[PDB]
């Protein structure tokens, strides 16, 4: 039955503010019975004057019979469409800013049942004051009513950059971290973490959160028991540590992935060795405090047992190398790689099935495990000069088809580092016998042509480090450098008006 | 790096006039680059071999007469006489 | 030729 809403429907647009006080006094009471719910539903007259009601009153007991009224017919489905299409989001929102307990609860779950069981309100809702209010709204004392507004947020700023940007201008970051650093209630910090990683794939955003302290307070909660809570911190930290390179704090966040290297969640190490690989890029101490936490055997042992995925493997070589050039470690985390058991994986990762950028990692740690002479034998003994040359040789025969990426790796970059490698290995005598051996040195002649001033930097280096022996010397200076070498001593940097001089003192001299 | 040279060296430095006890590898293939130009001890025909039959680089290296670009070897002979630090 | 020589020397450290 109908047939009492014009009834209900004056009453309350009566012009004294005190009998609408004693008119939805009743029909927030009217409302609470399944039966004469779908009667008030079913008016939009009768829902046209609850909204105007409601941003527009001075009582406090009318805004809580008609905002709780509202509540009461969003569990149902065609009571949404008539707070809809009677313009009640613009009204809910500004319930958003009125300081009462007792409206919010009963205004942020209408607008959270509207952002998801019915469409449009996601777009209404950003036109019409929302995500000011929201993120204003998150010092509340409460936590449970933050764990609704936090889940506003998520839906609002899902995919969509205007929202992304909307929460930023706000302040949004640096709230967003004191709910995480503060609170110990899991279905909230799910929510905010959910937030902040949607917010971290926006390039706009990754420094504001790391400025505030996001990195350091999200690693609190790395070990709590619930995973859907965990894998969330780090895959917002693996995204966010791209511009985290340059403040401390990190003190526990760093003796704690290395722990989860030894879990048995193979996405979790993965999440966890790509944060120390951007974590460890240009920090002094952070490589400290890796090696003082025992990073290299937690780490080295990920290698070996993470086998051929190289997706493990790619920013375990690159942490590795990090670890061990320019700090004051730098002699014990080159050595702790071989004391670990670690020198002879890094050198089948040079083989096949290894895609390039890995490899183009690998051959670049090779360079920095050599730095240590207690490592020459080792590397020699693993086959590492015949498969460095062949990687040489085809990065050398491939960039060649000049008479003509995709892959991640510019074939320049091999050579840059295969011959950068074998400069630092050049100096075990034994070492400048096989790559002589291996018919390198006419090889190194035709890579002096290259305008790039890296591979003359090593090439006229590595041809340096085997000038020392008479059998190679003479050698050299037969097969073309006497030309070539002879104006690389005007090139503009240092490192090369040296070392390509280097080669011409020991030829032909006496 | 700061390396203690062992006090048979440091007389070859302290030749030229060395004031401290610990130097940089920098400083100590300066000071001995010195004395080989001081007391004259290269071939000044071909001037990339140094001789040191009877003297303190014959007794501190081991071998009578070392050429100047076989580095490792310079690297490594200089590199028993001093205790790293 | 020797004052050139032993600047390289110490290049390579
Ligand atoms: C680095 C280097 O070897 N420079 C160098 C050495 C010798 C000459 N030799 C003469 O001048 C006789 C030139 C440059």
């Amino acid at each position: 039955a109908t047939r009492a809403i014009p009834e209900l429907t004056k009453l309350l647009n009566d012009e004294d503010q005190v009998v609408v006080n004693k008119a939805a006094v009743m029909v927030h009471q009217l409302s609470k019975k399944e039966a004469s719910r779908h009667a008030i539903m079913r008016s939009p007259q009768m829902v046209s004057a609850i909204v105007r009601t409601m941003q527009n009153t001075n009582d406090v007991e009318t805004a809580r019979c008609t905002a709780g009224t509202l509540h009461n017919l969003s569990h149902h489905r065609e009571g949404l469409l008539a707070i809809f299409k009677s313009g009640g989001i613009p009204a809910l929102v500004k319930m958003l800013g009125s300081p009462v307990d007792s409206v919010l609860f009963y205004a942020i779950t209408t607008l959270h049942n509207l952002l998801l069981h019915q469409e449009g309100a996601k777009m209404a809702v950003r036109l019409a004051g929302g995500l000011q209010k929201m993120v204003a709204l998150l010092n509340k004392t409460n936590v449970k009513f933050l764990a609704i507004t936090t889940d506003c947020l998520q839906i609002l700023a899902y995919g969509n950059q205007e929202s992304k940007l909307i929460i930023l201008a706000s302040g949004g970051p640096q709230a967003l971290v004191n709910i995480m650093r503060t609170y110990t209630y899991e279905k909230l910090l799910w929510t905010t973490s959910r937030v902040l990683k949607v917010l971290s794939v926006c390039s706009s955003n990754k420094p504001a959160i790391v400025e505030a302290g996001g990195m350091q307070a999200l690693g609190l909660h790395l070990t709590d028991p619930s995973q859907r809570l965990v894998q969330n911190c780090l895959w917002t930290l693996r995204n966010l540590s791209d511009a985290a390179t340059k403040q401390e704090g990190m003190e526990g966040l760093l003796g704690t992935l290395v722990q989860l290297l030894g879990s048995d969640d193979i996405n979790v190490v993965t999440c966890a060795a790509g944060i120390l690989s951007n974590l460890t890029c240009n920090n002094y101490k952070n490589k400290m405090m890796v090696c003082q936490v025992g990073g290299i055997e937690a780490l080295v042992r990920t290698v070996l047992r993470a086998g051929d995925r190289e997706d493990i493997t790619e920013p375990a070589i690159c942490a590795l190398r990090h670890l061990t050039s320019r700090h004051q470690e730098a002699e014990m985390a080159q050595n702790a790689v071989r004391l670990h058991y670690g020198l002879p994986v890094v050198v089948k990762l040079l083989h096949p099935p290894s895609h390039w950028p890995l490899i183009k990692a690998t051959v670049g740690l090779i360079r920095n495990l050599a730095l240590c002479p207690a490592n020459h034998a080792p590397l020699r003994e693993q086959g590492a000069i015949p498969r460095l040359v062949q990687l040489l040789v085809r990065a050398h025969q491939d960039t060649q088809r000049r008479t003509s990426f995709v892959e991640g790796v510019r074939m320049e970059e091999i050579v840059e580092g295969c011959t950068g490698a074998l400069h630092i290995l050049a100096r075990d005598v034994h070492n400048r016998i096989v790559i002589r051996g291996l018919n390198t040195i006419p090889l190194f002649v035709q890579l002096l042509y290259s305008p790039i001033e890296n591979i003359q930097r090593v090439a006229a280096g590595v041809l340096c480090e085997l000038a020392q022996d008479k059998e190679a010397a003479e050698a050299i200076e037969a097969e073309g450098a006497t030309a070539p070498l002879t104006e690389l001593l005007h090139s503009r940097n240092e490192g090369v008006a040296t070392y390509a001089a280097a080669v011409l003192f020991r030829m032909s001299e006496d | 790096t700061l390396v203690r040279p062992k006090p048979l060296l440091l007389k070859l430095l302290k030749s030229v006039g060395a004031q401290k006890d610990t130097y940089t590898m920098k400083e100590v293939l300066f000071y001995l680059g010195q004395y080989i130009m001081t007391k004259r001890l290269y071939d000044e025909k071909q001037q990339h071999i140094v001789y040191c039959s009877n003297d303190l680089l014959g007794d501190l290296f081991g071998v009578p007469s070392f050429s100047v670009k076989e580095h490792r070897k310079i690297y490594t002979m200089i590199y028993r006489n001093l205790v790293v630090v | 030729c020797f004052w050139a020589a032993w600047d390289c020397l110490y290049f390579i450290y």
